[PDB]
């Protein structure tokens, strides 16, 4: 069971590492032409189906 | 696009040609031939409200 | 390309590969056959099974 | 759910969705460790290399 | 009309148009096999791969 947690907590910060790091590459990294504004979770998935 | 396949002397800028001034010119067109040009936000606005 | 003997414990016969076991891999499934909400529609209850847990 | 015919649109194939983006945490300025129940709460999630 | 002899040069042969060796072609297909939302529906997801370069 040590043997099995000691590889999972590798999957579990792999995916928590990677996720930070598009995320953080979704701030302040890319300019103002590809980020647009949306105002709501009623917005937003009109705007993503024409994005 | 309806009103495009009729037989009419209408829907053409023909009177901006040389001798198109005074007379008519009637013609059709075939909606094989017709084609629409919208943004990609409308066609977008198509395939998620109407259709 | 050099011959040498290529043997010692360590940095030889270690140093350009080792055994490989796993690469910490998705066998449980995250976002194919699990994280699903696409179940059924119809008569209800029991599909609420349980082990012994114990190891 | 509550529209009729969308039997090519629904995109739902594409989605990576987690719980919450953000459980991370980057250091901007520089500094040095001097509390002890700093490096024990370090250590608390196995960072123990930490003095 | 004129005869004279109208081999010439690559420019006195450029006037009959010399080959058409390139189409600008779009076999990259735009606005036939992209631009379409227009196939997505069924219960198999994430079902997708990174190739690699070049």
């Amino acid at each position: 069971g040590v043997y099995k947690k000691k590889i999972s907590d590798i999957n579990v910060l792999e995916e928590k590492e990677m996720r930070a790091m598009l995320v953080d590459y979704s701030l302040n990294q890319l300019s103002e032409t590809n980020v647009r504004k949306a105002t709501s979770k009623e917005d937003l998935a009109s705007k993503v189906f024409e994005a | 696009i309806l009103n495009l396949q009729n037989n009419s002397a209408k829907y053409n800028e023909v009177h901006r040609a040389s001798g198109g001034a005074i007379g008519q010119y009637t013609t059709v067109s075939k909606l094989k031939d017709i084609v629409i040009l919208t943004t990609d936000s409308l066609k977008s606005y198509l395939l998620d409200t109407k259709i | 390309m050099y011959e040498g003997n290529n043997m010692r414990s360590m940095m030889g016969t270690s140093y350009e590969d080792s055994r490989l076991n796993k690469r910490t891999e998705l066998n449980e499934n995250m976002s194919i056959d699990t994280n699903k909400s696409e179940d059924s529609y119809g008569v209800q209850i029991h599909s609420l099974s349980k082990q012994s847990f114990t190891g | 759910a509550n529209t009729f015919q969308i039997a090519g649109i629904d995109f739902t194939d594409h989605v990576i969705s987690f719980d919450d983006l953000g459980g991370v945490f980057k250091v901007t300025k520089e500094f040095k460790l001097q509390n002890q129940d700093s490096i024990d709460f370090l250590r608390a999630y196995g960072d123990y290399q930490s003095q």
